[PDB]
């Protein structure tokens, strides 16, 4: 209880919309043979429904007046009361990748722009320096705390175009 | 005078060196792309035969072709 | 009790007097 | 995409050119500039985007409509 | 009635002037310039407008810049 | 004009040459018929000046108010003609 | 004797109202004549003309 | 010293069927253009109200509502065909004024006598901050 | 194969491959681990 | 509402009447030439 949510493992609503899809999925049932590939489709997506459901309810989401999960995100407020899983982590894991994808993009850029013909190297890109670029940008957080602690991931202002004003 | 057929034996050698360089058809797209115009006149231009050439008889035979790779996408 | 005729007539000679005002303003602006 | 069009249709070259310099002042500052310069799209450019996401939106509004309603009814 | 003018910056490459469709621009000597020549603007009240002149200018920044200002028959470039 | 051949250019008939023509006005004294015309202009006579037009513009606007005043009730229209009960509304209004 | 930077060397451009301001650019040539902009600088960026030469004075550009 | 050409009225016309683009009522109100040029054979030229018409041998006279009409009849007589020609405003009250090679050579060639009005000996940047000019009504180029 | 691999290389093959790939290992990390609305370690 | 027949003589008057002759006299003096 964090603002006012009850957990979905005892909220009533969220068990009655498992209910209420069940047995939707039950009167689609209820129009073919046991053993038809229909049936078994059906099936599966009955034990991908219940299985969803008892997730959910096993993981310790919050519900709202109705039965549906909802998230924090608030430091402190999901990490002291177990729900980190809601926003905090996946923020770290998309920083993380974001900051893998970018690196790498941006390691390319100044290993091809010191080249021949950096135009060529970017509507045809050097794939085993890509590939290399990308497992190196793995370590993108280090790298770029250490470029950034040696002045040399950002510009000086001086060598910046700007408009006249 | 006289409706018959006639050919060129063998006129465009069949290779991949032309697709490692997009812009090949037309003049203007040549020596690269120095801005991100250049990578959408390339694709503005790709069916503009009469930019890319001057000659009615490699225009008629781009335009046979290509309705062949039609017929094909079709099928 | 709704107002009356009277003044009704008295207030839309008003806003005559008032519109005769706001031309003469009009006319100041203009030269 | 049809709400989409509308941007491409109402504006002008110029002030997307403009963001795009601030843009590549951003780039420039942490030495991400692509060598192939970031130009706005051409006058013809935003015109030709701008009737094919509208053409493609109403279409599409109308296809869906159409489907739908002949499908759940008839 | 269009404001045109020449700035110090032009290298006399003569294309404004071919540019023109109204013949504003020429080329008068100058000394300023390896070419040794200048564009001029005698002619701004039939000048239209259209900035071909701009579209041609070399120089970085243009050295034929062209204000448009009051309109007359000739800069809305009428017909009827 | 002096259109003889292809010339179709004259300074010294630059009248023709520039397209100024009448196209189907034509010049003829003889239309209209005795004492009607005298009639007509009897009818239309001091009304020509600007100011007296005006007046008659003037009058039109009188008789454009004077519908509103009694006019547009002797033609009935529902304007101003009576009501009949009313309605209450969504919830408890008038 | 030759004024303005030496042929083929770099340069920083200090006109404020050109497209390459504060850029890098490489001397092409410097006219001896008394032109009032003799420097020729060439840059790999082009403009929005796409033009990547300009004309420049002497007091808006230095070496390096 | 140069002198302009006498616009010669009774000059012959290309041939051509009649157009709806020609001229109209600013002709005679307000002013209508004219261009003679020199051709050395009959050939097929393309108006610039739309259509096509041949010119004859020798001279040929074609009056135009604007100028930039006779400007366009003219480059394309110099581009495709390699003919020069002569351009004269004309207005409705008589007089006629020569235009477009006005000191015999071309614009874009260099003639040594010429009026270099509306140059500038500034930079673009450099022209005064509208601040500085308030109130006036003139553009800080024009300074 | 050095032109085709050349053309492999190009921008529009690459970026879709590049995107084939991520959203088929998308799509099969949802066929395997279906309905993840939280990292729930 | 007291005195019903003023809107039936100041809505044609505002109406008809005065934008007739505000766009006659406007009209007459955008083109007035010597003012
Ligand atoms: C993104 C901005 C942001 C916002 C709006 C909040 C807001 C809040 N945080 Mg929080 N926090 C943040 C970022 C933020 N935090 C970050 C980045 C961290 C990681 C360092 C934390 C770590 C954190 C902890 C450990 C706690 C909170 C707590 C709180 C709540 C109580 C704060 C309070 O007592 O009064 C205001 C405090 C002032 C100093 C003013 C409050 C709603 C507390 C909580 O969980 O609530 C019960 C708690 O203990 N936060
Ligand atoms: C890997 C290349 C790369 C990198 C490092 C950056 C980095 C940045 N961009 Mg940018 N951008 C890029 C590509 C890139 N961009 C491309 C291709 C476009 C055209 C669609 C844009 C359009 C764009 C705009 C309009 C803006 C930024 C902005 C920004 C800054 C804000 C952070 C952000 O993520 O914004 C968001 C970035 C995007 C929405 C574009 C992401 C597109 C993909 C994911 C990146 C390209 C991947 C690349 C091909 C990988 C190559 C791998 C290599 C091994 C070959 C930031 C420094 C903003 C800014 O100026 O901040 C101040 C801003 O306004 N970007
Ligand atoms: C037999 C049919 C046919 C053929 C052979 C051509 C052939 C040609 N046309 Mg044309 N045209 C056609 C029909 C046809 N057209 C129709 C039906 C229209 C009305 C829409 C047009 C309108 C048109 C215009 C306005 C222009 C041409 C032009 C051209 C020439 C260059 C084409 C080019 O390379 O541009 C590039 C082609 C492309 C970039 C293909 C993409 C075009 C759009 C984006 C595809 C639509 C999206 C599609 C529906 C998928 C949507 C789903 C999406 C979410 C993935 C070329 C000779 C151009 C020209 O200059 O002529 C010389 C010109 O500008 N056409
Ligand atoms: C539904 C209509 C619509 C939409 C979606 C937008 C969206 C946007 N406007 Mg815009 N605008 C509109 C109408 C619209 N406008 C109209 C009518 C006008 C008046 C002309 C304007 C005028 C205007 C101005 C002046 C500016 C914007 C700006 C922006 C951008 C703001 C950044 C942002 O919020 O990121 C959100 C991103 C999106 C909403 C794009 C959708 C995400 C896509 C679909 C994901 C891609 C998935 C997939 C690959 C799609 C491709 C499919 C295909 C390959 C088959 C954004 C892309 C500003 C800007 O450029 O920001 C820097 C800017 O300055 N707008
Ligand atoms: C930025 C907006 C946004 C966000 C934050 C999310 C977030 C989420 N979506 Mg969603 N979605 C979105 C937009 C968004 N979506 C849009 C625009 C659409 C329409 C196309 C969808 C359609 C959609 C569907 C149909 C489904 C989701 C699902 C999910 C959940 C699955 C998480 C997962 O994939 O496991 C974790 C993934 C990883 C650990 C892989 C990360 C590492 C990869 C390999 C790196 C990739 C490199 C680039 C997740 C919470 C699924 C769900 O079940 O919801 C609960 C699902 O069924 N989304
Ligand atoms: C700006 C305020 C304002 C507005 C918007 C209206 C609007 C309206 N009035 Mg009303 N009126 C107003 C002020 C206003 N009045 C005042 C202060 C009085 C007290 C004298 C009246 C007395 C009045 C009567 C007696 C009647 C109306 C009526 C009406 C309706 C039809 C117009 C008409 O025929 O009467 C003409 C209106 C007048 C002769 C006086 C209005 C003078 C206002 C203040 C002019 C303001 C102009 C504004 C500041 C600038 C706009 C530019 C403009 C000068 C071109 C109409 C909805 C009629 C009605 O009831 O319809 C059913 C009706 O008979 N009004
Ligand atoms: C804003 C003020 C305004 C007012 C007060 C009116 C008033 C009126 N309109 Mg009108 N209208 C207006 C604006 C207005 N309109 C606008 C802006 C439009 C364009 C959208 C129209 C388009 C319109 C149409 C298409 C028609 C009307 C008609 C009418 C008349 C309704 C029928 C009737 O009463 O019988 C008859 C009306 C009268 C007898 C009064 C007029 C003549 C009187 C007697 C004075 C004539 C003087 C002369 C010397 C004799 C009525 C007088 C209908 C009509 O009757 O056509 C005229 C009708 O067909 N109106
Ligand atoms: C509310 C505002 C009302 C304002 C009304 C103003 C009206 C205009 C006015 O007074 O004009 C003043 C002028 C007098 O001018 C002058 O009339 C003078 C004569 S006298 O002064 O009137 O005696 C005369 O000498 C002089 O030349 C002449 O200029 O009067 C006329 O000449 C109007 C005559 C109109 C005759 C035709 C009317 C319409 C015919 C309808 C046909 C079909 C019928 C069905
Ligand atoms: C930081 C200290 C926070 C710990 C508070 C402990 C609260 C109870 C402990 C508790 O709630 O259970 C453990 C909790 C998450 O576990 P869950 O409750 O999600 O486990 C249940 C489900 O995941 C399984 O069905 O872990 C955390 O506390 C936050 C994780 C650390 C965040 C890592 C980020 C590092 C940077
Ligand atoms: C005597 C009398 C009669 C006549 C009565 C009349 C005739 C009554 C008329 C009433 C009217 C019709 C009043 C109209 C008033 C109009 C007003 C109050 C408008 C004010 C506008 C304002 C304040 C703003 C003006 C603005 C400004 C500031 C500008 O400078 C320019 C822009 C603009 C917006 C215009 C009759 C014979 C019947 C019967 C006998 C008695
Ligand atoms: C937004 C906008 C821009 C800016 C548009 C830009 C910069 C184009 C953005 C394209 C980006 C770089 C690619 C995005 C790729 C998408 C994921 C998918 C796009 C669909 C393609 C597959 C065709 C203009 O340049 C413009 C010009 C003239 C009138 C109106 C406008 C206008 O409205
Ligand atoms: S185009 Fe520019 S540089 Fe060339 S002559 Fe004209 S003004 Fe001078």
């Amino acid at each position: 209880d964090v603002a006012g949510l009850t957990p979905c493992s005892e909220s009533k609503a969220f068990a009655k919309r498992k209910k209420n899809e069940v047995k939707a999925l039950n009167k689609r049932l209820k129009n073919y043979e046991a053993d038809s590939a229909p049936a078994l489709a059906l099936k599966a997506t009955i034990a991908r429904t219940e299985a969803r459901f008892d997730k959910y309810a096993k993981q310790g989401l919050l519900c709202g007046t109705d039965g549906l999960p909802h998230l924090i995100a608030d430091p402190g407020l999901a990490l002291r009361y177990g729900h980190a899983g809601d926003v905090f982590i996946p923020t770290i894991g998309f920083i993380y990748f974001a900051g893998w994808l970018g690196y790498a993009g941006s390691k390319y850029l100044q290993a091809v722009a010191a080249t021949a013909k950096p135009i060529e190297k970017e509507i045809i890109i050097d794939v085993p320096l890509a590939w290399k670029l990308l497992w190196e940008g793995f370590g993108w957080p280090l790298r770029a705390f250490a470029e950034y602690k040696n002045g040399s991931l950002m510009e000086d202002d001086a060598k910046i175009t700007v408009s006249p004003r | 005078k006289k409706v018959k057929i006639v050919v060129d034996r063998n006129p465009v050698a069949t290779n991949f060196e032309k697709w490692a360089k997009p812009g090949h058809f037309s003049r203007t797209l040549s020596k690269g792309p120095t801005t991100t115009t250049w990578i959408w006149n390339l694709h503005a231009d790709a069916h503009d035969f009469d930019t890319q050439t001057s000659d009615l008889e490699e225009i008629s035979r781009k335009v046979f072709s290509a309705h062949f790779g039609q017929l094909g996408i079709i099928f | 009790m709704p107002i009356a005729d009277y003044q009704v007539f008295t207030a839309l000679f008003l806003a005559l007097a008032t519109g005769i005002f706001a031309v003469r303003l009009g006319v100041a602006l203009y030269k | 995409v049809w709400a989409f069009s509308l941007m491409f249709l109402f504006s002008g070259r110029g002030y997307w050119q403009e963001l795009i310099e601030s843009i590549v002042w951003a780039h420039n500052k942490l030495k991400v500039a692509p060598a192939i310069q970031p130009r706005a799209l051409s006058i013809t450019q935003g015109r030709a985007v701008g009737v094919a996401h509208y053409l493609l939106g109403g279409i599409a509004t109308t296809w869906s409509f159409f489907l739908a309603r002949i499908l759940a009814v008839g | 009635s269009h404001t045109v003018k020449i700035y110090d910056t032009c290298i006399g490459c003569t294309q404004c002037v071919r540019a023109c469709p109204t013949d504003v621009l020429e080329m008068v000597p100058w000394d300023g310039c390896k070419a040794n020549q200048i564009a001029s603007a005698p002619r701004t009240e039939d000048c239209v407008g259209c900035k071909r002149c701009e579209s041609a200018c070399p120089t970085d920044f243009l050295s034929v810049r062209v204000y448009l200002g009051s309109e007359t028959t000739r800069s809305m470039g009428l017909a009827y | 004009k002096y259109g003889e051949e292809s010339r179709y250019f004259d300074l010294k008939d630059l009248e023709n040459t520039v397209g100024s023509w009448d196209m189907y006005g034509q010049e003829d004294k003889s239309r209209y018929n005795g004492l009607q015309s005298e009639f007509f202009e009897r009818a239309a006579n001091g009304l020509s000046r600007r100011e007296y037009i005006l007046g008659l513009v003037a009058i039109g606007g009188a008789g454009i108010l004077a519908w509103g005043g009694k006019g547009a009730a002797d033609v009935r229209l529902p304007t101003v003609g009576p009501q009949q009960p009313a309605q209450v509304g969504p919830r408890g209004r008038l | 004797p030759d004024v303005g930077p030496k042929r083929g060397t770099q340069v920083r451009i200090l006109r404020p109202e050109s497209y390459w301001f504060r850029e890098t650019g490489k001397v092409v040539s410097v006219d001896q004549s008394g032109i009032r902009y003799p420097v020729v600088v060439r840059f790999e960026k082009v403009n929005y003309a796409g033009v990547s030469t300009n004309n420049y004075a002497l007091d808006e550009v230095v070496a390096a | 010293a140069f002198t302009p050409p006498t616009l010669q009225s009774d000059t012959p016309s290309p041939i051509f069927g009649g157009s709806t683009g020609g001229l109209l009522s600013q002709a005679q109100v307000e002013e209508f253009h004219v261009i003679t040029w020199e051709s050395k054979k009959e050939q097929i030229f393309e108006m610039p109200t739309g259509g096509a018409a041949i010119m004859r041998q020798g001279p040929n006279l074609l009056k135009l509502a604007r100028k930039e009409q006779c400007l366009a009849l003219l480059t394309q007589l110099r581009t495709k065909f390699k003919i020069d020609g002569y351009i004269y405003r004309v207005f409705p009250n008589g007089e006629v004024q020569y235009l477009h090679p006005k000191d015999g050579v071309y614009p874009e060639k260099v003639n040594a006598g010429r009026s270099g009005d509306n140059t500038n000996m500034r930079r673009i940047g450099q022209n005064k901050e509208p601040v500085q000019i308030k109130f006036s009504g003139k553009i800080p180029a024009e300074f | 194969m050095k032109d085709f691999t050349t053309y492999l290389s190009t921008a529009p093959v690459l970026t879709l491959l590049s995107v084939t790939v991520v959203a088929g290992l998308l799509i099969e990390i949802n066929r395997f681990f279906p309905d993840a609305l939280i990292a729930a370690f | 509402m007291s005195a019903q027949f003023l809107p039936s003589i100041l809505v044609p008057l505002v109406g008809l009447v005065f934008p007739a002759v505000a766009m006659a006299s406007m009209f007459l003096y955008i083109e007035k030439e010597e003012i």
